[PDB]
RNA sequence: CAUCCGGUCGAUCCUGCCGGAGCGCGACGCUCUCCCCAAGGACGAAGCCAUGCAUGCCCGCUCACCCGGGACGCGGCGGACGGCUCAGGACAACGGUUGCACCCCCCGCGGCGGUCCCUGCUAGCCGGACACCGCUGGCAACCCGGCGCCAAGACGUGCGCGCACGGGCGCGCGCCCCGCGGGCGAGCAGCGUGACGCAGCGACGGCCCGCCCGGGCUUCCGGGGCAUCACCCGGUCGGCGCGGUCGCGGCGCGCCGAGGGCCCGACGCCUGGCGGAGAAUCAGGGUUCGACUCCGGAGAGCGGGCCUGCGAGACGGCCCGCAC
RNA sequence: GACCGCAGCAGGACUCCGGGGUCAGCAGCCUCUAGCGCGGGAGCGAACGCGGCUCAGGGAAGUCGGCAAGCCGGCUCCGUAACCUCGGGAAAAGGAGUGGCUCUGACGGCGCCGGGUCAGAACUGGAACGGACGCGGGGAUCCCGACUGUUUACUAGAAAC
């Protein structure tokens, strides 16, 4: 397999150990899933949003982000949540390329839809930063769940001076 | 938090940075989890910014195992020290002995800034990485200049 | 493995067809032979179907048996042909007390 | 013989002074052209080679030390100038190329590389059996 | 278990090495009336293998021109055990010491055994669908051609207690240190709240947690020679994110900062280099060898990849490259 | 533009001043200024020349010999041996990029102004970039002379001087 192994990297005094064996089942790797997000079905019908569930050591069953669009959200300060199509990935942070094929990754900052969440501005102002992102349609969050190992597209709501200082790179940079 | 020169924030990941927003009050700003062998934490270290999620004080690291003492020499690499442990190894055939010595990583948090010559406690840990497995806790600095003379404290 | 062409070639030795729909002129030694199917239905569920009784659903009546007086595989040494007893593929898929 | 078989003349375009690929697993990398058997030479003629001409040929300092020094028989499977069969198909091969062959016809080493002709595997018999593909 | 003596000369007294003398292991040679217990292709061939055998066992489901002896297959479990050889491998393998609050596991064993249902419902039992076979196919073999019925302690749909209960989430202790209990040495688990959601098994209801277990990392102290190898590494070395794995991790993949390790000999090179428990011979002090019992590690001509599974990169599993 | 070569002869004759554009350039290739269309013209596009251009496949096998063609080249950036008079070889050898656009940084003076040089990026061109022009083929040795220099103007430029 794709193996993992500490043999393969070098010594920290830059040895190159010849590795002792071949490589280990235990010790094998699998294929980065690069996940599929989708703006729009509209006419096309080929994609749907499908999960993985893949064989591994001793059995245990791992849900993987094959193709996830469908998103849900929990208001931190509510406690109360919605679920609905996020509207694509925005901040990888990692890098910019995986922003463009909508790669969804461990809490990456993403663009969030308002189609469940609009019902926030009934409450008087509660965040009215989010009032102004829940009522666009267009908020900011991180997906706050393990894509590849688990398949989770469950995520918190971006609040705090570090929704502001991602906002701050969010709004010109 | 308002400074934008780091691509990304950062953040202690036990409390949501949401949990808190407006009139803080009853929450708790700071995840502490105390360490083990009860060693004394400096209040130094209880308050800040420092998240360092490799520090055990602080962040999600705790420690497992025997703690073994050294020296500083270097402090160059972010955040992490290499600590020199002295051995003296007995040889038979000549019951004189031989000081072979170690230079181990760990990791240091600004919480307990290092000078040079200090006897810094490594506590066995999580392997963190490639090379790194240990983290500071107790920093005792000695004046002037410590040398060497190959002390195993 | 290597596998042949669907698409025929020149070949002689080998090739198998079926009749979708043969009509008339079945021939005598051929597709007009109609043979009953030996292993007749053994189960319940079959037996509520082409075994006879269909809309039956589950059985009140639980055993139907078409009896098999066939011997079993070899028999001439022994010569008790006397003792061709009437068994039946075993009757089974049926809720009995033991279930 | 041992070329057996009736071929008809298709365009010949290795004459010699030419280093043909070898793709046998013999161990060959490369043969240099010295003659085509059966030449009857015109006056000033360099002797030609098409796709399946049996060719004496010298493996150079790149190949196996045993087999340099030597003249081998060798049979062209691949030649880089368009060929027309009777077919009438246009045929060209990617790289020029030869396999080593014993008068008998049996090669030097079992695999042969890539692509095989189809005026290759008439001529020569074991060529055709171990082509990969016979193009 | 503390030792000699023949030899430089015309002699002597020496240093110094040569030689015997002791003892074990294998060759070899000369040879055997014994009897008993016994190593046995380890030795620059981990070279090639002809010829046989080396993981097989029970039919729940039998309807087979039988009998109470049951073929066969579907299934069930074992062939990841063993046996063998040490080729490769030099902070590795390896002995002991830590931890895994960074973790998986089949057998067995002690608990649990509520499982909403949107849909279809027969829920006192629903499906259709394969082998065996029956009939007729090829080839030089290998190899397995169709059709026709037909069952499961086979495979699949699905009833059942929204304190449903699958994970994984999202979210909720603290208040300068320390004690409390489901807690530890360690604030760790669990619960609650909110959103999903479809794990159970179930067509003869067994999922789950422990214990063991065998792994998987890991911490220290050890773990060949060579300086006619002195400066070396460039994911190299620290962070910062992320993927991936049973899992931590440069392990990978992005992002950065310039680090790492060294005359106490780094890095490099070589090894007719498996390590240890051990073995040899000796007062002590040593020296030498560890392939063979056992213990761990490897590897089945050679490199890669992959399946099946709870675990193998298995090799009397597979599939490719390379030889033969 | 009339001198001297029998002549109104693709020959030899000394300087003065020397615009723009690409470009490193008083280069090449175009151009303002300034001159000016030469021992004439039309057909016809045979052989054969003379001055170029290209060629499928292979390539020196041609030949006395790679003669001649051809290959290479500008720029930036790595990478650069043996030998050695340690100065060289060395542009050794061997690779990578180069276009047009959209832009961002470094430097003299804010109160407005200097100058285009270099880097660093995106985005795009049938998979193209020194796109014309100018513009090394490279390595292995051996033999003579050390070389910079001079030579038999009208057959020998060397190992000769």
């Amino acid at each position: 397999g794709i193996t993992h192994d500490k043999m393969y990297k070098r010594s920290k005094t830059g040895a190159v150990q010849g590795k002792w064996h071949k490589k280990r089942k235990y010790n094998l790797g699998r294929q980065p899933a690069n996940t599929k997000l989708i703006v729009k079905v509209t006419s096309k019908k080929n994609e749907g949003q499908k999960i993985s569930t893949i064989r591994c050591r001793g059995g245990n069953i791992k849900r993987r982000a094959l193709r996830l669009s469908h998103g849900s959200f929990a208001w931190g300060s509510a406690d109360i949540s919605h679920k609905a199509r996020i509207l694509q990935v925005v901040y990888n942070s990692t890098s910019n390329e995986l922003v463009r094929t909508n790669t969804l990754v461990k809490g990456c900052v993403v663009q969030i839809d308002s189609a469940p969440f609009k019902s926030a501005l009934s409450n008087d102002t509660l965040d009215k930063e989010i009032l102004d992102q829940i009522r666009g349609d267009h908020i900011l969050a991180r997906i706050s769940s393990r894509p590849g190992q688990v398949g989770t597209a469950d995520g918190y709501i971006l609040e705090g001076p570090e929704l502001l200082f991602y906002q701050k790179k969010l709004a010109p940079k | 938090a308002e400074n934008q020169h780091e691509r990304a924030y950062h953040k202690q990941s036990q409390i949501f940075q949401g949990r808190f927003l407006r009139k803080d009050n009853a929450r708790c700003l700071r995840f502490y989890k105390s360490i083990g062998m009860g060693y004394h934490t400096p209040i130094t270290a209880i308050n800040g910014t420092y998240i360092d999620k490799k520090c055990p004080f602080t962040g999600n690291v705790s420690i497992r195992g025997r703690i073994l003492r050294g020296v500083v020499h270097s402090a160059k690499m972010q955040r992490s020290i290499i600590v020199r442990r002295d051995y003296l190894h007995f040889v038979q055939k000549y019951k004189r002995y031989e000081r072979r010595h170690k230079h181990v990583a760990a990791h240091l948090s600004p919480c307990f800034r290092v000078k040079e010559g200090d006897i810094v406690t490594i506590g066995e840990c999580r392997p963190l990485s490639k090379t790194i497995r240990f983290n500071v806790i107790k920093v005792e600095p000695v004046s002037e200049a410590a040398k060497k003379r190959f002390s195993p404290f | 493995k290597s596998i042949r062409g669907c698409i025929v070639g020149p070949d002689l030795h080998a090739l198998s067809v079926v009749l979708v729909d043969a009509g008339d002129k079945t021939l005598p030694g051929l597709t007009d032979v109609v043979v009953p199917k030996r292993l007749v239905p053994k189960r319940a569920s079959k037996i509520r179907r082409l075994f006879g009784l269909p809309t039956t659903k589950v059985d009140p009546k639980d055993q139907m048996l078409v009896c098999e007086l066939i011997k079993e595989l070899g028999h001439e040494v022994t010569l008790k042909n006397g003792e061709k007893k009437l068994k039946y593929p075993k009757v089974q898929r049926v809720v009995t007390d033991e279930k | 013989s041992g070329g057996i078989g009736n071929k008809f003349r298709i365009s010949c375009g290795l004459p010699v002074g030419a280093v043909i690929n070898c793709a046998d697993n013999s161990g060959a990398k490369s043969l240099n052209m010295i003659a085509v058997k059966n030449w009857k030479g015109h006056l000033n003629r360099f002797p030609k080679a098409s796709v399946g001409d049996m060719v004496l040929i010298t493996v150079g300092r790149d190949g196996k030390p045993e087999l340099r020094r030597k003249v081998t028989p060798a049979v062209v499977v691949r030649q880089r100038k368009v060929w027309r069969r009777k077919d009438g198909v246009w045929i060209y091969f990617q790289d020029n190329a030869g396999v080593i062959i014993n008068p008998k016809g049996e090669l030097k080493g079992s695999s042969i590389t890539g692509p095989v002709a189809k005026e290759a595997a008439d001529r020569w018999p074991k060529i055709s059996t171990t082509a990969e593909c016979v193009h």
